[PDB]
This record gives structure tokens, C-alpha cells and sequence, in this order.
RNA sequence: GAAACUGCGAAUGGCUCAUUAAAUCAGUUAUGGUUCCUUUGGUCGCUCGACUUGGAUAACUGUGGUAAUUCUAGAGCUAAU
RNA sequence: CGCACGCCCGGCGGCGACGACCCAUUCGAACGUCUGCCCUAUCAACUUUCGAUGGUAGUCGCCGUGCCUACCAUGGUGACCACGGGUGACGGGGAAUCAGGGUUCGAUUCCGGAGAGGGAGCCUGAGAAACGGCUACCACAUCCAAGGAAGGCAGCAGGCGC
């Protein structure tokens, strides 16, 4: 279930081998108002780069996209949507912006269309340095 | 083939030029910080190491 | 750049000092010390171009290794030692001492003190700290490490530091309601009154402050230093009290003075 | 030399960079440790900001920890067994942190006996005929012997552990970088941990 | 790097039509009447007096 | 007070624009992801176990090399933050 | 290591200089975040089993990171112009011209970058991939008792060539 890559997957915070005679979690809350979600203190999955239940500290900016592909492992690509002002004709053009971000499984089902609010931390791999901090489900989608 | 002889404990020392061969033919094939005595060098060096 | 650099051209160096250009290529880039590079002003300058006390570089060089000059209590033989903001510059021989504190004018002025007033200053606190034994720790705007502090004093209070012993005598509470000078900014010199402060969670907070007058403005909390509590400052001001009045009051003021001199 | 640098390698996009400068010295690299198991050889290495950085080039003992009782002793590493990266890493058996090695029992058992004052491995007929081992076990007042029946309470190990120490070598994991600070010190595999590691070195071995 | 000014300017504006009647018979009346040196002396004054009409309609614009 | 050993500086300054097209650079923020001579201020009987130790080297003295250079080999004497 | 020389029965200490593991501070440096650049479709698809985008554990580095190892996953970018090509392209503050819009310039004294004939490699140091430092090769080139020795003006002057 977990445990699939060779070396042992711990939160290497918490010791496990207290003699005696359920396995405990640590967590945070990551500041900024943002309520440290039902899955991250109930779940057993561990992560390294999980803004909840891992050494990772947000920090600088927080920007929003929409959720594009979610086809790499737990990682997912948003595309950010803003209007750039030409000057010398009073007008605008559309452009578009899309980053990988890196999404923890303690957010357990998002769907290609949801939006999310991403914090800047430290560089995670090549091109990651958001995390997926809160998702809103796209207009509607109850059924 | 001149040799710069010094004496230490004196603290003197001369320059004395060679040209006999047979007096040299001995030195050859040594290496560097090596003790060779000089009874053959001339009949003043007599029992003289170098 | 391969290393530090020691070279700061005249255009390059901080308005504040009101340098000239025809002058040379360069100022006098200060030596490292407590304060920022750009927010000093150094021995060479402060005692040539504001006292008029000597002419050239080599003059004020033959002043300060006469050790005449005493800044903090203490003999500063560099020219370009920074001498920042608080700071209390003692010459004996001349019997005269001035306090560093700022112009209504984002600049210096020339502060004249009293012997008795000469002996203390006003640190803000940066960073409070515990050391290697659960001794308290304080970091001041001056670069002063104090251990073993009052223990209410926080990381925006104000603290009054003797210039002898360097220990903490009374301190001002940074609170709603307290005489602030702002050091940093648009609003460089401003004493006002602090009226709110507006916390930012991952931001730099702005704090409003309220002139004599009922002129509002705000500042970064950075920029701030609580001068007196209530609206009693513990130092002496400037003429004019920090208030920055408008263009047309100081040219009605400056032709007042012009057409009344005649 | 060795070029420790992003700019040298293709964009998110697939496209090249041009590189602007030369190598720089900041973006360093040095060759692997490489660190073997045998008599104690440390180089040292001078680094940025003129601090050092020490090459264990061999090791023979290690600052190991068992962690269930806070019984930390420094051991003689023996041999290495399974390493999670790569498996060339076991064959010239390379000390690297974070792989599993076989440490000496004896200072563990030392340490149990003479606090629990109970026989750990020592298999059953076991001549105790030095009998200082008997006065580690035995020969005590009234009160001193209430608080050692106290304690033998909860000495209860685990068969996992109490297997490893009678064939007379636990196993242990490298929590330090022994390439860079010169230690190979660790903790005693426990619990979950040695489960898993036992099953992957005997599932890989056949 | 030297420790000079490097900031001129030009104090005059030559007209645009060279040539002009009107134009040639304006500026000598003014040369003659004020014993002026050259035409670049009037030339000097339209511009002077060009910025100061110019900072006035740049205010007037203003709002009260 | 020459020389020489030691310490520091020589990474700044000056010159040019060949490279380099999200590179450089500009505004804006991060180091809670680092290193830092110098300065200023803290620390420096916090540790439970000789009224000053050691053998070399330079300048110096002398003997030399090859045509040649800011090349330097050999000997005897003596210092330290 | 240097000045002042002291205070009782052979007793008895102030100013400074220099040095030092660690801490903060000052000077920075370094790698990141968001948005922003000229012409080109006779450049429409590009990147990858010798790193291309991700995961785990290491290695290395001052540190975060495919930076690089090993084993896994099939990803990343693109008509909102990717990938490729061109520039008589170092970027910016700025400059010329202007009714209001704009067009063109910005090697050039201030800030930032890169280079020292072309590439590469390093010693020392807090800081250098330094060139008025060293070590090679490529091009050029000086002095030779012919064995060898020594080079680096896009520093200030100045010479040839253009």
C-alpha cells in the first residue's frame, strides 16, 4: 500500500520503536489561514514535499491556476490565464503561463478544470517550486 | 669538471679544477648525499671522505 | 565583480549627503560599521562639508588622529567611519555635541546637545534571542548585542542605552498612542503620533501616523522608531519638530523672513 | 572541473541554452568519497570560506544507536549488506548514508546484561565459567536487588533482535554522510524497519 | 570616469520656411528698431519666449 | 635605519562590447535553502583532568655554474606574532 | 608587543597594540519567485532510453535542486508562435525628433553583465576558474654559444595595418 520504493518511507520525525508493556503523525498548520486539511492527520501515505506532513515552509507568493493535466507522479501542471497591456494600441492581449506544481496525495481527488491556490517554497525538482495549498471544484460539479 | 671543496667545521672552501679522468672515473654512477672517499683524488687527500 | 568593492562614484553616493559633481570622481565610501552604507554619514563628511571645521580629506585626517572626535562615547580614528542615525558625536577640545538625528527633510541635521543629554541615546531593538545557557538576547539598530534585558522589552520597543556601561535604564513600549520618528521612506523625518498599525501575515506591515497638524501618512513598520511615549519625546528635536509642512508654507515662510529682513 | 550548473542542460521546453560565461569556481564538484570498510584513513578537504570537510576513505568503527532504550555505543563495523540506490554499491562495499551494515553485538549485550542483570544471546548450556558474568548477574543487598527485579520487567525483546544478537551481529542504518564528516554513525534496525529490510535482503540474495 | 558637466543646450530655433517675405521683413524691422547683430539674437528672444507661453498653457490646462 | 623573514593588499580601480534573445537586464519578493576578510558589539578563571619549551631558515659571510632572465646550487652564523 | 609606573613586608595592579572557535552586525556574493524583449513560417511541430518531465534513496556542493549516479514512471513545450534561424543585438537609466499618438537610436563616463589572442585546467586566499597568477594545447611571435630562455596594450602614451 505504501512502502513500494526500495528504501523504507518514513516521516523521519516521529519515532516507532518506543518500547511497551496506532502509529502517531506529524503535521503543521502552514500559516496564512489555511486550514490543514481532514486527510493530511488521518491519512498513512508519507511525503517529503507535502506542505502538511513534510519539510517544506511556504513562503513569498501566492498565485491561482486551473487545473490542466495530472498525467506525472504527484505532480500536476496549472495554466495561469492574465491579460498583457499594449501601449500604443489602447488594448490588450490573452496570454497564458502553465507550471508544474506540486500536488500532495493528502488533496485525494481533483479534477482537470479545478481551481487551486499554490505558495512558493524552496525548488522542489528541475521546474517545481509551488505547492498546492487549497482547491476549489469547478462551477458546480455536485453530479 | 671543477669542484667547489668545502671544509664545515673549518667554515673554508676553494674552487680546484680537474682534468685527469682516471680521479673522476670513480664518482660516476653515484647518486647525490653519498660519502666517497678521496684517497685517490690526489696524495694530499689521503684518507679524505667527501 | 570578483570580490567586495571599495570605489563609490560621486553620482552613485546617497543624496542625503548633497555632495557636489565638479568636485572629484568619487565619495567616501564608508567602512563597514553598525549602520548600512546608505543610510550613514561619514566622519569626512559630516565634519568637512556640514561643520565647515576642516577644507580637504587630508585636514579631517589630521583632526581624527588627534583623537578629537569621540562618537558613542568612544575615540574613532577612520575617516569614514558611518555615523548613522541616534548617534552622539562629543569633540572636547571644542567643547560641543551633536545627536545624528534626521532633518524634516529626508537628510542629517546638525544637532546641537547639551553635555547631560550627550551621555544616553535611543536604540530600537531588531531581534530578541536566547544565547547558549537560556540568557536573553538583544540585537539593537546600532548593531549592539545586550544580554540580560528587562524581560517585557520585544523586537519593536524602543530601549535608552548608557554611552559608559551599555546597559538597558528605561524603555518605550511600541503601542497605539506613542511619539514615532520614521527613518526610512517618502516620510523621512516625520514625527508624528501612532495612530494603527495593519498586520500583513507574510508581508511587511504599514503603520499610520498622525503629525501635530492632522496630517496622516503611513510607513512600513521597518521604518519606524518610537522617540517618546505620550507626546513626550526623551531626546531634543530639530527646529522646525519633524512636521514637513507644504512648498507654499515654506516659500511664504522664507519671503516672511526676506521682506521683514528688507 | 567537475561543473555543478543548470545553464549546461536543455530549457522545461526542450530548447538549448547558449552558455554566457566560462565555468565559475562557486559551481564546484569534487570526485565520489568512495568510502570502504577497513583501518581508519580520513583526507581533508579545505571548501568555500576556508572550511574543512573530511574524507573518510576507509572506516572500521561507527557511533551506532539502539534506539527503543537510548543505548548509543561506538562498534566495529564488520560488512555491509543491501544498499536501496544501487547494488554495485554492496559489491565493492562502498559506506554511503542511509545503507544497511552488520556492527559488532558485544558492547549491546555488555550494556543489557550488566543493566537488566539477565543473559542476552548466550544459548542455553552456556558455561559461565569467567563467573565475573555471574557477579554482573548476581551478589547484591536487599533494596539494590528490589530495584533490578523492578527493572527486568519490560526486558522484553523482540525475537527479531534477540536472533541478531545470539548469531552475534545486529544490523544498522548510516544516518550520517561518512564521505563529508568522516562518521559512520547510525541506529540498530527496530521493528517495521527490520521486517522490511530483512524481507528485501533475503527476497534480492534467493 | 572625470569629474566634468557635459549638460548644454541650445538657446535659439531657426524657422521652418527659410525663405518667408513676411518673416524677413518682421525680423529686420526688430533688428534695425533694437540694433540687434543677426537674425539668431531675435531668434533667441521667439524662444525664450516660446518656453514661457508654452509653461503658461501647460498650468492653464490644470484644473483650478 | 637599508636589506630580509612575517602580516596585509594585489579579486578593487581602469579598458573594450566579441559573446549572449526569458539569456543578460529592469521592477518585485525569497534564503524558514547558503557562504562571508574587514568593521561595530557580545563572548573568551563556564571545562575537575611555566619567572617562558623545541630545531630550522633568510638578510649577512664566503665558494660557484651557463651565452642568457626578477635562474639560482653549495658551506658556515643567527632571530619570530 | 608597547607606553605609564605603581600600591607594603623578598609583598603588589591601570591604559593600549596584536591574536582567536562561536554569535549577531556591516560589505556583499550566490541560487530562486512573479511580469516584461527586435526580425523571421522559403522555421509546424520539438525534447528522450548516452537526462528529455516527474518519483524514491544516495553522490557531490557553501547550500535547494536531474547537478550527477542507480532503479522506476511516460512525461515537458506548442498557433496565446514552441523548436530552428538572423541581428551592423551586451541590457537598463537614457538620446534625437516631436500638436496628441508615435518612429528611430542607446559601443560611449551611472548601475548590472561578460572578456583579457582561442579554448581548457588549476594553485593561493574570506573572495579568482584571476590572466600587469601559474600549467598545457591551437594561432602568432622575441632572444639564442642551437643546448635552451622568455611571451600576452580590449591599462596610460605611442608604432604598423585597417
Amino acid at each position: 500500500d505504501i512502502q513500494t520504493e526500495r528504501a523504507y518511507q518514513k516521516q523521519p520525525t516521529i519515532f516507532q520503536n518506543k518500547k511497551r508493556v496506532k502509529l502517531p503523525r506529524y503535521y503543521k498548520n502552514i500559516g496564512l489561514g489555511f486550514k490543514t486539511p481532514k486527510e493530511a492527520i488521518e491519512g498513512t501515505y508519507i511525503d517529503k514535499k507535502c506542505p502538511f506532513t513534510g519539510n517544506v515552509s511556504i513562503r513569498g507568493r501566492i498565485l491561482s491556476g486551473v487545473v490542466t493535466k495530472m498525467k506525472m507522479q504527484r505532480t500536476i501542471v496549472i495554466r495561469r490565464d492574465y491579460l498583457h497591456y499594449i501601449r500604443k494600441y489602447n488594448r490588450f492581449e490573452k496570454r497564458h503561463k502553465n507550471m508544474s506544481v506540486h500536488l500532495s496525495p493528502c488533496f485525494r481527488d481533483v479534477q482537470i478544470g479545478d481551481i487551486v491556490t499554490v505558495g512558493e517554497c524552496r525548488p522542489l525538482s528541475k521546474t517545481v517550486r509551488f505547492n498546492v495549498l487549497k482547491v476549489t471544484k469547478a462551477a458546480g460539479t455536485k453530479k | 669538471m671543477k669542484l667547489n671543496i668545502s671544509f664545515p667545521a673549518t667554515g673554508c672552501q676553494k674552487l680546484i679544477e680537474v682534468d685527469d679522468e682516471r680521479k673522476l672515473r670513480t664518482f660516476y654512477e653515484k647518486r647525490m648525499a653519498t660519502e666517497v672517499a678521496a684517497d685517490a683524488l690526489g696524495e694530499e687527500w689521503k684518507g679524505y671522505v667527501v | 565583480a570578483r570580490g567586495p568593492k571599495k570605489h563609490l562614484k560621486r553620482v552613485a553616493a546617497p543624496k542625503h549627503w548633497m555632495l557636489d559633481k565638479l568636485t572629484g570622481v568619487f565619495a567616501p565610501r564608508p567602512s563597514t560599521g553598525p549602520h548600512k552604507l546608505r543610510e550613514c554619514l561619514p566622519l569626512i563628511i559630516f565634519l568637512r562639508n556640514k561643520l565647515k571645521y576642516a577644507l580637504t580629506g587630508d585636514e579631517v585626517k589630521k583632526i581624527c588622529m588627534q583623537r578629537f572626535i569621540k562618537i558613542d562615547g568612544k575615540v574613532r580614528a577612520d575617516i569614514t567611519y558611518p555615523a548613522g542615525f541616534m548617534d552622539v558625536i562629543s569633540i572636547d577640545k571644542t567643547g560641543e555635541n551633536f545627536r545624528l538625528i534626521y532633518d524634516t527633510k529626508g537628510r542629517f541635521a546638525v544637532h546641537r546637545i547639551t553635555p547631560e543629554e550627550a551621555k544616553y541615546k535611543l536604540c530600537k531593538v531588531r531581534k530578541i534571542f536566547v544565547g547558549t545557557k537560556g540568557i536573553p538576547h538583544l540585537v539593537t539598530h546600532d548593531a549592539r548585542t545586550i544580554r540580560y534585558p528587562d524581560p517585557l522589552i520585544k523586537v519593536n520597543d524602543t530601549i535608552q542605552i548608557d554611552l559608559e556601561t551599555g546597559k538597558i535604564t528605561d524603555f518605550i513600549k511600541f503601542d497605539t498612542g506613542n511619539l514615532c520618528m520614521v527613518t526610512g521612506g517618502a516620510n523621512l523625518g516625520r514625527i508624528g503620533v501612532i495612530t494603527n498599525r495593519e498586520r500583513h501575515p507574510g508581508s511587511f506591515d504599514v503603520v499610520h501616523v498622525k503629525d501635530a497638524n492632522g496630517n496622516s501618512f503611513a510607513t512600513r513598520l521597518s521604518n519606524i522608531f518610537v522617540i517618546g511615549k505620550g507626546n513626550k519625546p526623551w531626546i531634543s528635536l530639530p527646529r522646525g519638530k519633524g512636521i514637513r509642512l507644504t512648498i507654499a508654507e515654506e516659500r511664504d515662510k522664507r519671503l516672511a523672513a526676506k521682506q521683514s529682513s528688507g | 572541473g567537475i561543473s555543478r550548473d543548470n545553464w549546461h542542460k536543455r530549457r522545461k521546453t526542450g530548447g538549448k541554452r547558449k552558455p554566457y560565461h566560462k565555468k565559475r569556481k562557486y559551481e564546484l564538484g569534487r570526485p565520489a568519497a568512495n568510502t570502504k570498510i577497513g583501518p581508519r584513513r580520513i583526507h581533508t578537504v579545505r571548501v568555500r570560506g576556508g572550511n574543512k570537510k573530511y574524507r573518510a576513505l576507509r572506516l572500521d568503527v561507527g557511533n551506532f544507536s539502539w534506539g527503543s532504550e537510548c543505548c548509543t555505543r561506538k562498534t566495529r563495523i564488520i560488512d555491509v549488506v543491501y544498499n536501496a540506490s544501487n547494488n554495485e554499491l554492496v559489491r565493492t562495499k562502498t559506506l554511503v548514508k542511509n545503507c544497511i551494515v552488520l556492527i559488532d553485538s558485544t558492547p549491546y549485550r555488555q550494556w543489557y546484561e550488566s543493566h537488566y542483570a539477565l543473559p542476552l544471546g548466550r544459548k542455553k548450556g552456556a558455561k559461565l565459567t569467567p563467573e565475573e558474568e555471574e557477579i554482573l548477574n548476581k551478589k547484591r543487598s536487599k533494596k539494590i536487588q528490589k530495584k533490578y527485579d523492578e527493572r527486568k520487567k519490560n526486558a522484553k525483546i523482540s525475537s527479531l533482535l534477540e536472533e541478531q544478537f545470539q548469531q552475534g551481529k545486529l544490523l544498522a542504518c548510516i544516518a550520517s554522510r561518512p564521505g563529508q564528516c568522516g562518521r559512520a554513525d547510525g541506529y540498530v534496525l527496530e521493528g517495521k524497519e527490520l521486517e522490511f529490510y530483512l524481507r528485501k535482503i533475503k527476497a534480492r540474495k534467493g | 570616469p572625470v569629474a566634468r558637466s557635459w549638460v548644454c543646450r541650445k538657446t535659439y530655433v531657426t524657422p521652418r520656411r527659410p525663405f518667408e517675405k513676411s518673416r524677413l521683413d518682421q525680423e529686420l524691422k526688430l533688428i534695425g528698431e533694437y540694433g540687434l547683430r543677426n537674425k539668431r539674437e531675435v531668434w533667441r528672444v521667439k524662444f525664450t519666449l516660446a518656453k514661457i507661453r508654452k509653461a503658461a498653457r501647460e498650468l492653464l490646462t490644470l484644473d483650478e
